[PDB]
C-alpha cells in the first residue's frame, strides 16, 4: 500500500485551513457534508495509525 | 502576487485572476508556485471582487432616469 508521507509542519497549516472553514483540502476531503481524514497520509513516526486517530478528533471539530 | 491581488480586488483584472462577463472574478486555473489548496481561498475573496466591479459598473453608467436613480448612486459611493 502506497502513501503520501508528508511532512511535519504542513499538517498544522491544514489544521489552521480547517479551523478557518474552508474547503477542497489536500486532507480532510469531505464527501457529503462530513469531513473525513484521507488514508495514505503517514509521517516519519505515528506508525500511520496514531495520526489516522489526532486528526480523527481534529476532523471532529 | 501580494500587490497583484490588491489590484484584482481593486477593478482591475488580469492574466492570474481572468474576468468572466457572467460568472465573475475567479482564479483560472492551478498555480506551480503557489499550493493547490490556495485555488479555494481566493475564488472565495473574489466573491467580494465581482460585488466590487459590478458595484462601480453600475455607478457609472447610471442606468431608467430620475435624480432619486441620480442620488442613491452618489451615496451608493459613500458606503
Amino acid at each position: 500500500d502506497d502513501r503520501v508521507l508528508v511532512t511535519e509542519t504542513q499538517v498544522i497549516r491544514e489544521t489552521l485551513w480547517l479551523l478557518s472553514g474552508v474547503k477542497k483540502l489536500f486532507i480532510f476531503q469531505l464527501i457529503d457534508g462530513k469531513v473525513t481524514v484521507r488514508n495514505n497520509i503517514i509521517v516519519t513516526h505515528l506508525t500511520h495509525s496514531c495520526l489516522r486517530s489526532v486528526l480523527e478528533q481534529i476532523a471532529a471539530y | 502576487m501580494i500587490h497583484e491581488l490588491l489590484l484584482a480586488l481593486s477593478g482591475y483584472p488580469g492574466s492570474i485572476f481572468t474576468w468572466n462577463k457572467r460568472s465573475g472574478l475567479q482564479v483560472s486555473q492551478d498555480f506551480p508556485f503557489l499550493h493547490p489548496s490556495e485555488t479555494s481561498v481566493l475564488n472565495r475573496l473574489c466573491r467580494l471582487g465581482t460585488d466590487y466591479i459590478r458595484f462601480t459598473e453600475f455607478i457609472e453608467q447610471y442606468t431608467l432616469h430620475g435624480i432619486y436613480l441620480r442620488a442613491f448612486c452618489t451615496g451608493l459611493d459613500s458606503v
